[PDB]
């Protein structure tokens, strides 16, 4: 019932709190049916899922290197010897727009060639921000000038958080007729966090904005009275 | 023969103290853990750590044996019972003295063993799906201070052979050579403290291997007296109720 | 070459293995790390920060009013003002705390908690409340006397407006203590001063508090974001 | 006929007595016919087979780390390149309830991605108990209160022995039509045992309870007389 | 990279290989190991514990009565009271022992055994039994004299109620010695005391006893559990 | 991990390679070697 002993202090460290590579994006390289794209571009988003978004927004500033792992397979989970190209498009570089775009040959775009039959390809993306740390909260406007725009977008959107894109394609010459599902797993390494914040209590409405619904949900579940247990 | 006096209790026992020390371990107070570094658990004196002499069982020719779950055997007995009923956590060793009062014309042999985690088994006539006959009632799992007579002493009411019960801290009472068994059992548990009311750390079995025999005229039942002395008892989380 | 032998577990992806991956951008020098104030390296340091307990988490109470324990001039004394269980990880008043929210990210935790009470009545208001803590395994006291017989604090908010109650141990793995507030005395006020006040309860963990076995919280739910 | 020499003392050690990873569970990831589950959840049970149960119940308390190996294949013993996900669901974590449940993405659930064509995936589960040792015998009730329930279940059931579950699934998008048989092999490592007990003599009737039949079986086979050999 | 070469035996799973697997939960600190009394590290320590021999493993004898060697006032002396082979791993009286059950978990074993006899008659009962041990390769003695000519113990249970017979060596690999109990004298009793008693035989191994080649026992059988 | 490169000759079985195989029975202590007279270590001793 009761544990009279003390646990470990290391399991509560920030480094351990953000460990354990988790799913950050599920992209599909569609190459069949009505979408013969043969490629897909995934903008690196650490906050694609509200769980990881809430965990990250515990801190204001975070600095970390990221290890990305790509678990790719077909719809029937099979992994034939199809050769894939996982091209990392760094921030500021143009992304591909076609299966055979010239951007796939850009040598400055670090590219990983691996077959579906291979173990999941795995790379380390360093800390890519112009600032000294990523900002999950940026109380400001990246533009320059007066900000009386009617729909006040661009507020709170830090431009320094851009980590790049992962353009994935088959190395085919034409459509293969097979859709490939790529699960992108990202591990936070050497994480350092600053300025802890309250954990988000209201449900996330949209991405990139802390907008919450007009119906405020109480942080605590209700009781019958202030004296009941 | 001497008279051990602990607290206000005095028992008449012989000297030379042929005592069985369970696993060669003396009952000791738990070294202060983190949970105990803040509350300093209650270590009662000879007021609680005294001799508790239970009701004597009558060993007869057809007796199968008895057993007592020990954190439970004293839960409703005196100040130890008070401390167990009204503390969240509990930890204690025990000195158990089983004594028989038999003449030189009685015969028989008792196996006195202290069985840690003496999980009592039910004996079902057939495998019925999760029925009442699959589990022992609380009267059998926690017989209280009166103990419980064995149903199938051959399997210790637990599916394990009685012949191997000597793997536990045990002591023979062979009426022709001795009539006292003393087992000292330290606190054995996978936790430093535990609930005295829920968990029974061990059971003490007194089983007649050689049945009691006597000729016509002798006392038809040999009294078996169980004297219990908690050793190094500790308690935590006192309630009021 | 050098004779090797692939063992079971090759080609597997563990998602928790602290492997070594090659950097996609070798020679890329990241932005040098300058000092930023307010670095925190342990969630325990956040659990040890006092945060307001939502003790008035009752039906109909909305907004900030849920954070206030209402204290008023009682027609009867020895009444129970408020009560709440000392269980950071469970639903209830502790959900509004930082420690209560961080415990949701873990499976087991144990340690001592502190609960601070702030009286926010007028300076002229005076009286005594009895802050009683009932250990785990015991029902909450039914009378002020039964509470007085246990661990308690007779809090004279006429003298000090803040009091701290240290809960010795909780240890909620994957019962619990109860804190009760009793009207020891009536709510005494001179003329022309409000006869109703509020108590703000603040919960936090002590330095012996520890967490274990990181687990994804259930406080948030993924939907069509 | 006779061995006048002494054998080794190490083969009788507790560590060696509990070595040699053995089959502890045979789960089937059914994905065909009337059961298009595509997944299965195996609660880690060290006592699934009466042989290992009897060997473990030789001791009262045991503390050990466990190395699990998953020998997976199809019904025809073939091992195609189907990608499987062996997710370890630690104690206290919710298990999946569907092929595409959200619990499969929980980063705190250590997950192993391996194809059937790969060598058997192998992981080490540490000692997961809140107590200092597992209890194969718990003379008590985990609940709190009086225990006069008619069917006195919950007696003797130690809650601290929970080691977790192994949720296994294909990483398919829909049903694959192929059943996968996973043989879970567990190796006891660094085993320490306390309070030896008599080896179980009566046949095991049910799991989790020492219930024995009313017809007691003698420990020793019968003789004609006490004087015959 | 570093030149390697996969040798035969790669990708195999041995089920006995003491390999190294990665922990699924790195950084997870298990519950610290506190001292528990009664740790045993060798099954030989259990084999050396005396356990009751089921010598009366005869048809019709049920329950605890199977553990007792009945001794009664004989109309004839030099009669054989009881006999049993010294074979822990085989079916028979030794199945009820801890050493006999542990030998079932192994393929070969060798060493000396001890057999203790406890007389459980009245204090007034007296007499002599002849505990004779016949080495392997010899049939059990047919008369008390033939038993006396070999290794034996004239046990006067009127003086000492317990006697120990050390079997020098057994060595049952994948014949055997025989212990016989003979009525050396009649069962002598004064009036008003039972003329029938019991002997409890306890078997165990000595410290030179060793086991070899762990093998799954046949004492239990897997069914629809 | 440590960068390796499989060279020609991997996965081959030579039948004369003095490789190292794992023992199926680790911890198994074989019967200790006692002295037996008449050990011969070279066929040349038999040719002579």
């Amino acid at each position: 019932r009761c544990v009279m002993n003390r646990n470990g202090v290391n399991e509560a460290s920030v480094e351990h709190f953000y460990s354990r590579a988790g799913l950050v994006g599920v992209v599909e390289v569609k190459d069949s049916g009505t979408s013969l794209d043969g490629y897909t571009v995934w903008p690196i988003d650490v906050m694609g899922f509200v769980q990881q978004r809430r965990k990250l927004e515990l801190s204001t500033y975070m600095r970390f290197d990221a290890e990305f792992t790509f678990v790719s397979n077909l719809n029937n989970s099979t992994t034939p010897g199809m050769l894939l190209q996982y091209m990392y498009v760094p921030p500021g570089a143009p992304k591909p727009d076609s299966r055979k775009s010239y951007q796939w040959q850009t040598a400055t775009n670090p590219s990983v060639f691996a077959k579906l039959s291979d173990p999941p390809p795995q790379v380390s993306v360093p800390f890519m921000s112009p600032a000294t740390a990523y900002q999950w909260f940026y109380d400001g406007y990246p533009t320059f000038g007066e900000h009386k725009q009617a729909t006040n977008l661009q507020y709170g959107q830090c431009p320094n958080n851009m980590m790049g894109h992962f353009a994935i394609r088959t190395v085919s010459e034409s459509t293969t007729g097979k859709n490939i599902h790529v699960r992108v797993y990202m591990r936070i390494k050497h994480v350092r966090a600053w300025v802890p914040r309250p954990l988000r209590s209201q449900a996330y409405m949209v991405k990139n904005y802390p907008t919450y619904s007009q119906t405020i949900t109480n942080t605590a579940t209700d009781r019958a009275s202030i004296t009941t247990t | 023969v001497a008279q051990l006096t602990v607290g206000n209790s005095t028992i008449t026992t012989q000297e030379a103290a042929n005592i069985v020390l369970s696993y060669g371990e003396w009952p000791e107070y738990c070294p202060s853990t983190d949970a105990t570094a803040v509350d300093k658990p209650t270590r009662p004196d000879v007021s609680v750590n005294r001799f508790y002499t239970l009701s004597t069982k009558s060993w007869k020719t057809e007796s199968t044996g008895w057993y007592w779950k020990f954190p439970d055997v004293l839960n409703d007995t005196g100040v130890f019972g008070q401390n167990a009923q009204f503390h969240y956590l509990y930890r204690s060793g025990f000195c158990m003295h089983v004594q028989c009062n038999a003449s030189k014309f009685h015969q028989g042999a008792l196996l006195v063993a202290a069985i840690p985690e003496f999980v009592i088994a039910a004996s079902s006539p057939a495998t019925k799906p999760n029925s009442q006959g699959l589990y022992p009632d609380f009267a059998h799992t926690n017989p209280g201070k009166d103990g419980q007579e064995f149903r199938d002493p051959y399997v210790l009411d637990a599916g394990i052979p009685l012949s191997q019960a000597l793997i536990f801290p045990h002591q023979w009472i062979n009426l022709r050579t001795n009539n006292c068994a003393t087992i000292i059992m330290p606190y054995i548990n996978a936790l430093p403290f535990d609930s005295a009311l829920n968990h029974s750390n061990f059971g003490l079995v007194v089983i007649p291997i050689s049945p009691l025999k006597y000729c016509n005229g002798a006392t038809t039942e040999v009294p078996i007296t169980l004297t219990i002395a908690p050793l190094n008892s500790e308690f935590s989380g006192l309630r009021q109720a | 070459g050098f004779p090797t032998e692939l063992k079971p577990g090759t080609n597997q992806f563990l998602t928790t293995d602290d492997g070594t991956s090659p950097p996609i951008l070798p020679g890329f020098e990241p932005t040098p790390l300058i000092h930023i104030p307010g670095e925190f390296t342990s969630l325990l340091d956040l659990c040890q920060v006092e945060t307001i307990l939502e003790v008035n988490n009752t039906t109909g109470t909305t907004g900030v009013s849920r954070l206030l324990i209402p204290v008023r001039a009682q027609n009867n004394v020895d009444q129970l003002c408020a009560s709440f269980q000392v269980d950071p990880g469970r639903n209830g008043p502790w959900q509004s705390t930082m420690v209560g929210q961080i415990c949701r990210y873990y499976t087991q935790w144990s340690g001592s908690l502190k609960v601070t009470f702030m009286f926010t009545g007028s300076f002229m208001a005076t009286g005594k409340m009895l802050i009683a803590y009932t250990p785990p395994g015991s029902a909450q006291p039914t009378t002020r006397e039964a509470a007085m017989l246990g661990t308690h604090i007779v809090w004279d908010f006429g003298l000090q407006s803040s009091v701290t109650l240290v809960i010795p141990w909780i240890s909620n793995t994957h019962a619990t203590g109860i804190v009760t507030i009793w009207y020891q005395t009536n709510f005494v006020v001179p003329p022309d001063t409000p006869t109703e006040a509020n108590i703000i309860a603040l919960g936090a963990a002590q330095k012996n508090f520890t967490l274990k076995l990181c687990k994804d919280t259930d406080e948030i739910q993924q939907t069509a974001e």
